[PDB]
């Protein structure tokens, strides 16, 4: 993440993020919407974050410095550039609605009114078949990842030089490989927690609740098709086991 | 350092996400109660050996059958919640959440946590569920099931005050290690 961003997002809540004069301003309903919106946002910026440190520090640096047999890196991170293309693309979206949304003559005081229509443009249209088509993929190929993982730190000693390496630094301790596979796995199924708990503060605008309400229900309708497109490829599978399912 | 992977697993009513946050930052927020978990790793000493202890919520996976088993990986101990405000929550364990760890997670300790304690007295809980004929769970009918689900123990916390909090993951570290 880059320090603008992160110090934006440095505080537990949107209430500790502001300054106290401007909180004192707001009704408790509009801090209560707030802060789960900040919620929102925040992990968005630590979910883009996690792409990062899968394409730039993990499958870079195997490129870079390791001599693996072709088809592995793609095998161990697959779909992360399009994972990393829907993600940013989104985060852009949430930080310049909060960067509009700012008094003049401060930098972290702001009121988002009307999220709703950008959830609905996240979730809808081409790219909420973008987001389908890459999740259906990455989630199918979630397990083969892990085993290719796991077969190459045991038998592989630059492979795994190179893994206790570049997650050595504390800042690290949470995002190991297996860890960066998992909590994008389970991003997915965040946003209807995230999006229900907005709707029950977003009562005082009813074109805000109705937006919100029909967000949810196509977050919903993606999940249930990326659940229902999810079958696991497993390496050197046959044919037989397969039409066997 | 070992390291350890620990999955709670449970209704979404359960608690189980207030439980990984208490834990995690060692207080029951005061400002705002997050809604989401991402993961956490807990740097954890139990009977003199140091564990890193990696923790996953499966909050929000509990209507996607396909997409929830991939939280299963190399788990090496379950936490498996209910309620005791929620009888209900306590009803699905046997035939729902505990046939699917057994599949996914064979010869893992399953350690049974009857989470948020604190309402088996509170007076607004008893009112509210003895309108539908029901009562807070009682401690022999938590035990009585973690027997009959062939459950490692049965524990007992609060979220809410913290009480039990830090024994639930020390006993899951001493069963991961086992
Ligand atoms: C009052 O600032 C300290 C603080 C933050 C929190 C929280 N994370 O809710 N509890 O206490
Ligand atoms: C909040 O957790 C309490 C706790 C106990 C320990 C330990 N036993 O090392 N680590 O954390
Ligand atoms: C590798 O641990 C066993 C395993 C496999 C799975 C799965 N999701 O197929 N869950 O746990």
């Amino acid at each position: 993440s880059m320090e603008m961003d992160e110090k934006d997002f440095a505080a537990d809540s949107w209430s500790l993020a502001v300054d106290s004069s401007f909180l004192q301003q707001h009704k408790k309903e509009v801090m209560k919407q707030q802060d789960v919106i900040y919620e929102l946002i925040q992990t968005e910026l630590h979910h883009v974050r996690t792409l990062k440190i899968m394409t730039r520090l993990f499958r870079t640096g195997m490129l870079e410095e390791l001599h693996l047999e072709p088809g592995v890196v793609q095998g161990l991170f697959p779909c992360v550039d399009e994972l990393s293309d829907i993600h940013t693309r989104f985060l852009s979206q949430l930080l310049e609605r909060r960067r509009q949304a700012l008094c003049p003559g401060s930098t972290r005081n702001f009121v988002i009114h009307r999220l709703g229509d950008l959830l609905i443009s996240q979730f809808s249209g081409p790219s909420a078949e973008q987001m389908c088509k890459t999740y259906s993929e990455f989630c199918s190929r979630h397990s083969k990842a892990l085993k290719l993982y796991k077969e190459l730190y045991a038998r592989d000693k630059r492979f795994q030089q190179f893994i206790r390496k570049v997650t050595r630094p504390a800042v690290l301790k949470r995002h190991g490989v297996q860890e960066c596979i998992l909590l994008v796995t389970q991003r997915i199924t965040k946003y209807p927690l995230l999006i229900s708990r907005i709707l029950q503060h977003s009562h005082g605008i009813e074109e805000e609740r109705q937006d919100l309400t029909t967000a949810l229900g196509l977050v919903k309708e993606l999940l249930s098709n990326v659940d229902e497109g999810i079958y696991q490829l497993e390496k050197g599978a046959r044919l037989q086991e397969i039409y066997n399912r | 350092a070992i390291r350890k992977k620990l999955v709670i697993v449970g209704d979404g009513a359960c608690g189980k996400t207030c439980l990984l946050i208490v834990f995690s930052k060692d207080q029951f927020p005061e400002v705002y109660v997050p809604t989401v978990f991402e993961n956490y790793v807990a740097d954890i000493e139990v009977d003199g050996k140091q564990v890193e202890l990696a923790l996953w919520d499966t909050a929000g996976q509990e209507d996607y059958d396909r997409l929830r088993p991939l939280s299963y990986p190399d788990t090496d101990v379950i936490l498996m919640c209910f309620s005791i405000d929620s009888p209900d929550s306590l009803e699905n364990i046997p035939e729902k959440w505990t046939p699917e760890v057994k599949h996914f997670c064979p010869n893992v300790p399953i350690i049974l946590v009857g989470n948020k304690k604190d309402l088996r007295n509170d007076e607004h809980t008893r009112r509210e569920l003895a309108k539908m004929k029901q009562e807070p769970v009682k401690p022999e009918e938590g035990r009585d099931m973690a027997n009959r689900i062939g459950a490692f123990g049965y524990m007992e916390c609060s979220a809410k005050t913290k009480d039990g909090v830090r024994e639930v993951f020390e006993m899951a570290t001493r069963a991961a290690l086992q």
